[PDB]
C-alpha cells in the first residue's frame, strides 16, 4: 500500500508546476468558470422574481400600497398569505415588466456563454499541460532505465520492474488527467454553491450540508462491508487464472491421456465459484451511488419543504428558493464522483511515489571517454574476487590469459560463476580487488559505449523483442547491408530453418505460432551476434539448446577460421569444446585448471572426471 | 466497432428477460427521480401563493415516499443488473474455454497460452465491466432525456417544446463528439499497447540491449512511440474538453429560453409558476445525468478491441476433426507406418518436413536424430496427430491415423513433448495422469524405471511431496523424469519420446532406457533425440537434414553408409 502521502502529492504538483504562470492561468480559468456557473442561476432566480412579483401584484387591486394590500388581505384572514405578500417588492396592479426579465435574461445568457468559453478554454489548457509533462515523465524514465545499473534489476523482482515503470504511469495520467480537473472543478463548485446558499439561507444550508458526513459514511461503510467480498473475488479469480495457466500452458499434456473431461470441470466448478464472487462482489461495490443520491434526495426533501414553508412566512422570496434547489442538485452533482475518486487519487499518488522512488535510485557511475581501441585481444585477468553481495565469494582470486587466436573455453557445472564472469567482462558489475586488462588496456577506466560495441555476447536464454526475424538480425549492426544480413544469417545457419516458417524473415516472431523453438532462438541471437562484427566474442551457453552438429560447424565457421579474432567458448558439453585452444576449468568460483584437451586428459583431475560422466559414464 | 455489439447480441441472450426487469427497474426510478420536481412545483405553486403549510407537510411526506420508492427501485436495478453482468461474463469465460479446449496444438501455438489466458479471462472480464456500466450507469441519460420529456408533456405541456426541442439538439451535439472521439480513443489505446510492448522489450533484455552498446537507437524508437501516443491522446482531450462545456451551455441556454417562455405564458395566465422550477430541476437532472452517463464513455473502445481480440479465437475452427465414421479396432499393436508424409505451414517456401518413408515392427526401439530444426520436433506431433499431414499419408497397424480414432489413438499413445510441463498438487496427482486408478506400488514401480525413486523416496511426503504450479520448483532432468514415469504407467503400445532424454545424465539415460526395456520391450518405443548416445542402442535409427530423410538403418550401417551421421558421431564422441 502507500507509504507517503503529502510529499508524492507535493512533488507530483511540483512536476506540473514548473509552467508557473500557466497553470495558475489554468487555475485561474477553473475558478472563473466555476463562479460563473454559480452566480447564472442566481440570476435566473431573480427573473423568476420578478415574475413571481408580477403575477401575484396583478391579482391585488390597482393603486393600492403593499402595506395597505397586506393589511387588506389580512383583515379577511389568510395570516400565511399576508406575511408572504410581506417578502417581495410588489406594487399591486403592476403588470410583469417584461422589459426587466428580458435583459436580465440577456445578462444570464451572456454570463453563461462567458463561463462555456472559460471552461472550454481551461480544459484545454489542461489537457496540453498533461500531456506535455507525461511526455517529460516518459523520456525521463527512459532515460533513467538507460542510466540505471544492472544491480537493480538483478535484484529487483522479475514482474515488479514492469508493473513499476509501464502500469504506474498510465495510472499517472488517469489520476492525474482527471482528478486534477474534475477534482478541482467539484471542490471549487460545492465550495461556492455553499458560499452562494449562504448568502441565500443557513437554515436551509445545514440541511443541505448535513448530507455530507452522512453520505461519506455510508460511503466508508460499504466499503467496509464490500472489502470480504471483494477479496473473495480476488482469490477466487486468482484460482481460476492458476487453472487456467496449468490448461494453456501444458496444453498438450492435457489434450493427450484424457484429461481433457477433468479439467473442464474443474473450470466449470471454479467458473461457477467465481461467478458467484463477482456477483456478491459487484452488487456491493455498485450499490454506492444509489445510496449518496438517496441521501441526496432526502436532503432535497428537507430544503424543498422547508423552504416552502419558510417562504409561507415570508423570510424570503420564491426565486431565491429556486435558486436554492438548484444549488442543492449542483451540490449533490460532485459529492458522488468525490466520494468514489478518492480510491484513484491514491492510486495514481502511490503509483507517483513509486515511479519517484525508481527515478531517485543511484545511477552507475560516469563513463571516462578513453575510447578504447582492440589490436590482439589479450584478455587478461588478475586477482578477481568479485562477489555479488558482501558475503560468499562468488569470484575468489581469478586470473587468466588470453591468446589472439584462442577460442579459449571455460567450463563447469552450472551455478559455478560463467556467467558472472563474462558480466564482469561486461562491466555490468564492478570488481572488487583485481585488475582487467585486455591488449595491455584497463577496462575500468574505458568508456563502455567504446567496450562492449566491440566485444560481442550472448547470453543463455534470448531476448527477441517485438519485430520480425530480420529486424532481430539486423539489431547487431543497423547500417549494415540488405545482403550483409543474409549473409550473416546463413553463416549462423537459420537460413536452414527460415523459410519453413509462413514468412521467411518477416515472420512476427512475439506473434509466431510456436515454430521457433529454443534452439532456433538461439540461431537468431548467434546470427545477430555475428552481424556485429565483433572482435572479442564471447559465448554464455548459447550453446545449450542447439544440436552439436549445428554446434560444431557455426563454432568452426565463426570462431575458428576466424583466426583474426580470439573468442570465449561457455558450454555444459564437453564435445563441443574438445579440441579447443586453451581451456578453463573452473569451480567454487575460482579456476580448478587449464590447459589443452590432450593436457587435462593426462593429468587426471576435474576435468577427466566431467570426461569420464559422459561417455565413460561411470557411476 | 460492430464486433462487440455481434458478441453481445449473442451471449446476452439468456438473461433478456433478466435485462428487462433491469430496464423497467431503471425506468421506475429515474421516472421517480424526475418526478419529485413534479411534486415540487406542486408544492410551490398550490401550498406557496395560497399559505397552506398542511399541502406543504403533506406533499413533503410523499415525497418522501417518493425518494424511499426511488431507492428501493434503483437498489433492485443495480442488484439484478450486476447478477446480468456477471452471468454474462460466466456463460463468455464458459464459452471461450471450451471453444479454446477443441484447439489443436497448431492454433494453440498461434495465439499462444500466454495471451490465451489474457483473452480468456481478463479481456472477459473487460466486456462484463462495460456490461455492468452500460446497464447501471450509461442507460441512465437516454432513460432521464425520455422520462423528462414525457415529464414536461405530463406538466402543461404547452410549454414543453422547449425540452422537445432542447434534448434532441444535446443528443445531436453529444453523439457528434462520440462519433469524432471514439476512433482517436481506439487508436490512443493500440498507441498505449504499443509504447507498452516497447517498454516491456527494453525491460526484458536490457543486459543485451547494452550489450550491443544500441542505446540510441532504443531512444529514438521510445520517444517516437511516446510522441505519437501523446499526439493521439492530445486529439482526444481536445474533443473530450469540447465536450462538458458544450453539454453545458446546451443545458443553460435552454434553461434562459425556458424562463422567457415561461414568463410569456405566465403573462397569458396559462401557466403557474412552480413549473418552472420544475422544468429547470428537469433539465439539472438531464445534465447531471448525461454527464455522469457520458464521462464513462472511455470504457466502449477499450472493450471493442477487447471483444475484437476474444472474437479473434471465437472466429477461429479447429483444424483437427474427428472423422464421424472412425474405426474402431478392439486395440492397436505398435506398427506404425509413414509413407511419403509431408507437413509444411501454409505460406511456406520450404517443407519443415518432406518425404519420409521409415516404418517400425511391431514391437522396436526406432530413434530419430536430427540437427535443430529440421523437422524432427514436427515427426512427434504428426504421429500422434496434434498437426495433420499435409500430403502423404500416416497409418497406425495399417489404418490411416487421420481416419482412426482420435481419442482411442491418444489413450493408446504414452507422449513425453518437449514443452515439458507439471500440474498443481503432489507428485502422486501428476502421476495419476497416466492411469488415474493405479495404485502406490504402480507408482513406485514407475518411478523405479524412470529413476525418479531414488530422489522422490528421500522426500518424507513420499508420493505426496507437493509440486509447483508449473513444474518450475523441480529441475529440468527432475521434470523429464517425472515425466517419463507419467508415460511409464499407461502401459501404452507406442511409447512417444519427444527429446525428453535429452535433459537427463547419460547413465541415468542409460538405466532409464534398460529398464524400459525390462520392463515394456514389446511396446514400440519412437525417440527422436538430439544425442547419439541415445540412439546407438535403438534397433532402427532414421536420420534427417533439412526437413529430409537422408539415412535409415542400423547405427553401425549409419556409420559406414551415412556422412551426416559421422559427422555427428565425430562431433558427440569425446
Ligand atoms: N540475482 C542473482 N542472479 C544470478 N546469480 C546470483 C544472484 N545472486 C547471487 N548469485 C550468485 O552468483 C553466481 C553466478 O553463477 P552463474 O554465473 O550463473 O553460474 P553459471 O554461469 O555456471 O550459470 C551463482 O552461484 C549465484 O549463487
Amino acid at each position: 500500500r502507500t507509504r507517503d502521502f503529502k510529499g508524492s502529492a507535493i512533488r507530483l504538483a511540483r512536476r506540473l508546476l514548473p509552467q508557473r504562470a500557466l497553470t495558475l492561468a489554468v487555475i485561474l480559468l477553473g475558478v472563473g468558470g466555476i463562479a460563473i456557473g454559480v452566480i447564472g442561476p442566481r440570476i435566473l432566480g431573480h427573473a423568476t422574481d420578478l415574475l413571481f412579483n408580477g403575477v401575484i401584484g396583478r391579482e391585488l387591486p390597482a393603486g393600492l400600497t403593499k402595506e395597505q394590500a397586506v393589511e387588506a388581505a389580512r383583515a379577511r384572514g389568510d395570516g400565511t398569505f399576508a406575511d408572504l405578500l410581506s417578502g417581495m417588492d410588489i406594487v399591486p396592479g403592476q403588470g410583469v415588466d417584461f422589459g426587466a426579465v428580458g435583459r436580465t435574461l440577456a445578462l444570464a445568457l451572456g454570463l453563461y456563454l462567458v463561463a462555456a468559453l472559460l471552461v472550454w478554454v481551461q480544459a484545454r489548457l489542461l489537457n496540453v499541460t498533461v500531456q506535455r509533462t507525461m511526455v517529460a515523465l516518459r523520456a525521463e524514465v527512459q532515460e533513467k532505465i538507460h542510466r540505471l545499473p544492472l544491480s537493480y534489476f538483478d535484484s529487483r523482482q522479475r514482474g515488479e520492474v514492469l508493473s513499476r515503470v509501464t502500469n504506474d504511469v498510465d495510472n499517472i495520467q488517469n489520476s492525474v488527467s482527471m482528478t486534477i480537473s474534475q477534482l478541482l472543478t467539484s471542490v471549487l463548485t460545492v465550495f461556492a454553491v455553499l458560499v452562494m446558499m449562504l448568502t441565500i439561507s443557513p437554515l436551509l444550508t445545514l440541511f443541505t450540508v448535513v448530507t455530507v458526513p452522512a453520505s461519506l459514511w455510508v460511503t466508508r461503510w460499504i466499503t467496509r462491508r464490500s472489502q470480504p467480498l471483494f477479496v473473495a473475488q480476488w482469490r477466487n479469480t486468482g484460482r481460476l487464472a492458476a487453472h487456467l495457466e496449468e490448461t494453456y500452458s501444458g496444453f498438450t499434456i492435457v489434450k493427450t491421456f484424457g484429461h481433457r473431461e477433468a479439467a473442464a470441470g474443474k473450470f466449470a466448478e471454479l467458473n461457477s465459484e467465481t461467478q458467484q464472487s463477482s456477483f456478491g462482489a459487484q452488487f456491493f461495490s455498485g450499490l454506492v451511488s444509489p445510496a449518496t443520491m438517496f441521501i441526496g434526495n432526502l436532503s432535497y426533501v428537507a430544503v424543498a419543504v422547508v423552504g416552502g414553508l419558510q417562504v409561507a412566512t415570508g423570510q424570503i422570496t420564491l426565486g431565491s428558493i429556486q435558486a436554492f434547489i438548484q444549488y442543492v442538485r449542483q451540490f449533490n452533482q460532485p459529492l458522488t464522483q468525490v466520494a468514489g475518486m478518492y480510491n484513484t487519487l491514491q492510486s495514481g499518488i502511490a503509483s507517483a511515489e513509486r515511479v519517484f522512488d525508481l527515478l531517485d535510485t543511484e545511477e552507475e557511475s560516469a563513463d571516462s571517454p578513453r575510447r578504447a581501441d582492440v589490436r590482439t585481444g589479450r584478455v587478461e585477468f588478475e586477482h578477481v574476487s568479485f562477489s555479488y553481495v558482501p558475503g560468499t565469494p562468488v569470484i575468489e582470486d581469478l586470473s587468466l590469459v588470453a591468446e589472439p587466436g584462442s577460442t579459449v573455453a571455460i567450463v563447469g557445472p552450472t551455478g559455478a560463476g560463467k556467467t558472472t564472469l563474462v558480466n564482469l567482462l561486461m562491466r555490468f558489475y564492478d570488481v572488487d580487488s583485481g585488475r582487467i586488462t585486455i591488449d595491455g588496456v584497463d577496462i575500468a577506466s574505458v568508456s563502455r559505449e567504446s567496450l562492449r560495441a566491440s566485444i560481442g555476447m550472448v547470453l543463455q536464454d534470448t531476448w527477441l523483442f517485438a519485430g520480425t526475424i530480420y529486424d532481430n538480425i539486423a539489431y547487431g549492426r543497423p547500417d549494415a547491408d540488405e545482403d550483409e544480413v543474409i549473409e550473416a544469417a546463413t553463416a549462423a545457419y537459420v537460413d536452414r530453418f527460415v523459410h519453413t516458417l509462413p514468412n521467411g524473415y518477416d515472420t512476427r516472431v512475439d506473434d509466431d505460432g510456436g515454430a521457433i523453438s529454443a534452439g532456433e532462438k538461439q540461431l537468431i541471437t548467434i546470427a545477430r551476434a555475428v552481424l556485429a562484427r565483433p572482435k572479442l566474442l564471447v559465448l554464455d551457453e548459447a550453446t545449450s539448446s542447439v544440436d552439436t552438429r549445428t554446434e560444431l560447424l557455426i563454432a568452426h565457421a565463426m570462431a575458428e577460421l576466424r583466426r583474426d579474432r580470439t573468442s570465449f567458448i561457455i558450454a555444459h558439453r564437453l564435445s563441443t569444446i574438445r579440441d579447443a585452444d586453451l581451456i578453463l576449468v573452473m569451480d567454487s568460483g575460482r579456476i580448478i585448471e587449464r590447459g589443452t584437451h590432450e593436457e587435462l586428459l593426462a593429468r587426471h583431475g576435474r576435468y577427466w572426471e566431467m570426461t569420464r560422466v559422459h561417455l565413460g559414464g561411470i557411476k | 466497432s460492430n464486433m462487440l455489439w455481434a458478441l453481445l447480441r449473442q451471449y446476452v441472450r439468456p438473461y433478456r428477460w433478466l435485462l428487462a426487469v433491469v430496464a423497467v427497474l431503471q425506468v421506475i426510478s429515474n421516472m421517480a427521480s424526475l418526478y419529485l420536481p413534479t411534486v415540487n412545483a406542486a408544492i410551490i405553486d398550490d401550498g406557496v401563493a395560497k399559505g397552506d403549510t398542511a399541502r406543504i407537510v403533506e406533499l413533503g411526506a410523499v415525497m418522501l415516499g417518493v425518494t424511499a420508492l426511488q431507492v428501493v427501485c434503483a437498489v433492485g436495478a443495480v442488484f439484478f443488473g450486476a447478477r446480468a453482468a456477471t452471468g454474462f461474463g460466466h456463460d463468455l469465460r464458459a464459452a471461450v474455454f471450451t471453444h479454446v479446449t477443441t484447439f489443436s496444438a497448431e492454433e494453440a501455438g498461434r495465439f499462444g497460452a500466454a495471451s490465451l489466458l489474457t483473452r480468456t479471462t481478463n479481456d472477459v472480464g473487460h466486456i462484463q465491466q462495460l456490461v455492468q456500466l452500460t446497464v447501471t450507469m450509461l442507460i441512465t441519460a437516454p432513460i432521464m432525456s425520455i422520462g423528462g420529456i414525457f415529464m414536461a408533456l405530463h406538466q402543461d405541456a404547452g410549454l414543453s417544446w422547449l425540452l422537445l426541442v432542447s434534448v434532441p439538439v444535446l443528443g445531436l451535439a453529444n453523439y457528434w463528439i462520440i462519433r469524432h472521439l471514439m476512433p482517436v480513443f481506439t487508436r490512443m489505446q493500440s498507441l498505449i499497447d504499443g509504447i507498452n510492448r516497447v517498454l516491456r522489450d527494453q525491460l526484458s533484455g536490457i543486459r543485451v540491449i547494452r550489450a550491443f552498446a544500441r542505446e540510441p537507437l532504443e531512444r529514438v524508437r521510445f520517444a517516437e512511440a511516446n510522441q505519437t501516443l501523446s499526439d493521439s491522446a492530445l486529439e482526444a482531450g481536445r474533443w473530450q474538453a469540447l465536450m462538458l462545456p458544450v453539454t453545458t451551455l446546451v443545458i443553460n441556454v435552454s434553461s434562459v429560453a425556458l424562463i422567457w417562455f415561461g414568463g410569456l405564458r405566465i403573462d397569458a395566465g396559462q401557466m403557474q409558476v412552480g413549473s418552472l422550477i420544475a422544468f429547470l430541476a428537469y433539465f439539472m437532472q438531464i445534465l447531471m445525468a448525461v454527464l455522469m452517463a457520458t464521462f464513462m464513455l472511455v470504457i466502449f473502445p477499450r472493450a471493442a478491441v477487447c471483444a475484437d481480440r476474444i472474437g479473434e479465437v471465437l472466429s477461429t475452427q479447429t483444424a483437427i476433426t474427428n472423422p464421424a465414421d472412425p474405426v474402431r479396432p478392439a486395440a492397436i499393436a505398435g506398427d506404425i507406418g509413414v509413407h511419403d508424409a509431408t507437413f509444411c505451414y501454409p505460406g511456406a517456401d520450404r517443407p519443415v518436413l518432406q518425404d519420409v518413408s521409415f516404418t517400425v515392427p511391431r514391437g522396436t526401439t526406432t530413434a530419430v536424430v536430427g540437427s535443430t530444426g529440421s523437422g524432427k520436433s514436427t515427426l512427434i506431433s504428426l504421429i500422434c496427430r496434434l498437426y495433420d499431414v499435409t500430403s502423404g499419408s500416416l497409418r497406425i497397424d495399417g489404418v490411416d491415423v487421420r481416419d482412426l480414432d482420435i481419442e482411442q489413438l491418444w489413450s493408446a499413445i504414452g507422449l513425453v513433448p518437449q514443452r515439458g510441463y507439471l500440474f498443481s498438487g503432489t507428485v502422486a496427482e501428476n502421476l495419476r495422469y497416466g492411469r488415474a486408478d493405479a495404485t502406490d506400488d504402480e507408482m513406485w514401480e514407475a518411478l523405479r524405471v524412470a529413476a525418479a525413486a531414488d530422489f522422490v523416496r528421500a522426500h518424507p511426503q513420499g508420493l505426496d511431496m507437493p509440486v509447483a504450479q508449473g513444474g518450475i520448483n523441480f529441475s529440468g532432468g527432475q521434470r523429464q523424469r517425472l515425466a517419463i514415469a507419467r508415460a511409464v504407467i499407461r502401459r501404452p503400445a507406442i511409447y512417444l519420446f519427444d527429446d525428453a532424454f535429452s535433459a537427463l545424465d547419460v547413465h541415468t539415460d542409460a538405466r532409464v532406457r534398460d529398464a524400459l526395456r525390462e520392463v515394456a520391450a514389446d511396446a514400440t518405443v519412437v525417440i527422436v533425440s538430439q544425442r547419439i548416445s541415445t540412439v546407438i542402442e535403438a534397433d532402427q535409427v532414421v536420420v534427417i537434414d533439412d526437413g529430409r530423410v537422408v539415412g535409415i538403418g542400423t547405427h553401425d550401417t549409419l556409420l559406414a553408409d551415412c556422412p551426416i551421421y559421422a559427422e555427428f558421431a565425430e562431433s558427440q564422441a569425446l
